């Protein structure tokens, strides 16, 4: 995408959203982001929708091929899940490398900075659906360490409104779940979470309201599912 | 099996 | 895929179904067609699947963006267009390629002959849904060739209520109605193929009663949009 | 806008 305008890579970024081409989408948001200027808001959010796209269509046919691969237990089943597997470990690399260069130490802002890092907890905790081997802990710890500084900032510089800091904390009470093994962290910090946004609600527009809401519910659904 | 953020 | 056992590879594009990665399925029956032996009538279905999920996913993204670039009527509408389109030629044109090399001739049952040359016609179809050159008028008449050289076969050897016979008069009727601008023909051809297999139900088991009865409603949903 | 086959 080097020879391509960075205007142009947004522009048709959008349109492969439109299209439901998200491997388009992905590869015209690494161009731009490696054009190496800093992303706005809209922009952030265009790389953010199209890897989490491509990536949980790999985790969707891994988790087929995981269950196929167990029931079982010749190559070939083992064969196709590693193979889906080290795609989605390559799409993972391929995000955590532009958070890494450079992404994340060119963000200043609260709300950039805690967006990349919660970014680079969940590409983290994708690498850790997976991992089997020595480095699985180190993996756990990475996407652990991500989550908390992005935790740290949003506390300081967000109100508990915020989208960006509802979206972080849910995740983060996922990987709690899911991950780390840590069910009453995960229902702890969600249920904070939602009664800390609750009681700020009072602040927002009716838009605002809107937004922080939907992402609620998401806390509720899985406090449900937990509890 | 729980939901994580999506657009 | 030329390294991989032609067993491996079916049970591999089984898999891949299962998974809903089908570009992975149809890189896995191309690989099986090259191996050179005939296909099984399990086997042509896996083709076939394959990559009409492919090219559906490339059809539905080109019609996304052709309405974009009509209701813009910068470069970056009609290059993408241009790229999904040509994505598109490309699997039609590896398609077909299998097709003459060398399923075709050495297709020697009705069952399927039949099968392959609807393939051909509808290949041809979806690259006439794109075309607007040269050859725009010989790309239709190559599916149009195709299809009749299918519905003669059929009508020959095959009973009003076969399947495939079923399907590819459907096809042939989309043919006329949207690339050959003929919407009697294709109006004449959906009905009397639905009065033949109608009269032609009462010799079938229960489990071809329902395979024939169910693309019978897609002629009758056909007919119902077209009159 | 017309169905074709499809499995
Ligand atoms: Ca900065
Ligand atoms: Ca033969
Ligand atoms: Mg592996
Ligand atoms: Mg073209």
């Amino acid at each position: 995408m080097g020879s391509m305008e960075r205007a142009s890579l947004i522009q048709k970024a959008k349109l492969a959203e439109q299209a439901e081409r998200y491997e388009d989408m992905a590869a015209f948001m690494k161009g731009a982001v490696e054009k190496g200027e800093e992303l706005s808001c809209e922009e952030r959010n265009l790389l953010s929708v199209a890897y989490k796209n491509v990536v949980g269509g790999q985790r969707a046919a891994w988790r087929v091929l995981s269950s196929i691969e167990q029931k079982s237990n010749g190559p070939e089943v083992r064969e196709y899940r590693e193979k889906v597997e080290t795609e989605l470990q390559g799409v993972c690399d391929t995000v955590l490398g532009l958070l890494d260069s450079h992404l994340i130490k060119e963000a200043g802002d609260a709300e950039s900075r805690v967006f990349y890092l919660k970014m680079k907890g969940d590409y983290y905790r994708y690498l850790a659906e997976v991992a089997t081997g020595d480095d699985k802990k180190r993996i756990i710890d990475s996407a652990r360490s991500a989550y908390q500084e992005a935790m740290d900032i949003s506390k300081k510089e967000m109100p508990p409104t915020n989208p960006i800091r509802l979206g972080l904390a849910l995740n983060f009470s996922v990987f709690h779940y899911e991950i780390a093994n840590s069910p009453e962290e995960a229902i702890s910090l969600a249920k904070t979470t939602f009664d800390e946004a609750m009681a700020d609600l009072h602040t927002l527009s009716e838009d605002s309201y809107k937004d922080s809401t939907l992402i609620m519910q998401l806390l509720r659904d899985n406090l449900t599912l937990w509890t | 099996r729980p939901s994580s953020w999506r657009q």
